[PDB]
């Protein structure tokens, strides 16, 4: 029921939201996860890894400067922008709307979301394997010996870039080699990050979960917290929700999403 | 630290 919702939105004054793959996959963003999620012979579990890159760093830089690229003509959608202006309209009347995502494609801000937690990192950061510097970045490209590499199809050529040209530290007395400053599989998140979340979680009176399940990594490790405090929670995905069955909004967030948050 | 997906 919608309107019940809309009764609960009226009230909100700290609201966060959680948003997954679904929310940048409507936005034509690859996961390279499942079916057909491929990039030349390989999906994400094998290069998103910090073994990949010891092992082979041009390679896995071909694969995340292409990720990089294709943003250029990816936009946000309806979902990204009725967050943006949530969060504008509501901070405008004192309220607050905090965004708590696992993407790593920047979408939010494009959209203009302010008050947002990437808990997996971003694309257009770099973390320095040296001094552990963490920069924006959204050169294109990121550096020349990468220039129109990365192509996806399974038979394309390995660049196979000398590791001394792939991106570096600018500190000069540094030089370091630097990777994305996203979380790979088998790394954990920041802790600072985490005990903000937590803070936010505690204060919140509303939560949405969004392009993804309350059921599922991320999202578990906090509804359950918020739940548990009695707070709504809201889901907008494409997932089922079985006949007999705390509220659930099925259908693309571009299209479920902005008349909720009218 | 939380490992990602839980490591799964
Ligand atoms: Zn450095």
């Amino acid at each position: 029921d919608l309107t019940a919702f809309r009764e609960h939105f009226a009230k909100a004054k700290h609201i966060a939201i959680i948003t997954g793959a679904g929310v940048s996959a409507e936005s034509g963003v690859p996961t390279f996860r499942g079916p057909g999620g491929f990039w030349r012979k390989w999906q994400a579990q094998d290069l998103a890894t910090p073994e990949a890159f010891s092992r082979d760093p041009s390679l896995v830089w071909e694969f995340y400067h292409y990720r990089r690229e294709v943003m250029r003509s990816k936009m946000p959608n309806p979902a990204h922008l009725a967050i943006a202006e949530c969060e504008a309209r509501l901070g405008q009347q004192g309220r607050s709307v905090v965004i708590i995502t696992q993407n790593i494609d920047e979408l939010h801000h494009r959209a203009g979301s302010k008050h947002v937690y990437e808990i997996h990192g971003s694309l257009f950061k770099t973390r320095c394997m040296s001094c552990g510097e963490v920069k924006a970045n959204h050169k294109s490209p990121i550096c020349p010996a990468l220039d129109g590499k990365g192509a996806p199809d399974p038979n394309t050529k390995e660049a196979r870039i000398p590791v001394e040209l792939l991106p570096r530290c600018e500190r000069k007395s540094c030089n370091g080699l630097l990777r994305p400053h996203v979380v790979w599989f088998g790394e954990t998140l920041d802790s600072d990050i985490l005990t903000a979340v937590e803070r936010e979680l505690e204060k919140c009176d509303l939560c949405l979960v969004v392009g993804t399940s309350s059921i599922v990594y991320p999202a578990a490790m906090f509804a359950p917290q918020v739940a548990s405090r009695g707070v709504p929670v809201a889901e907008f995905n494409m997932e089922c929700t079985p006949a007999t069955q705390k509220y659930h909004f099925e259908g693309p967030c571009g299209s479920t999403l902005p008349p909720a948050l009218e | 630290g939380v490992l990602k997906e839980y490591g799964v």
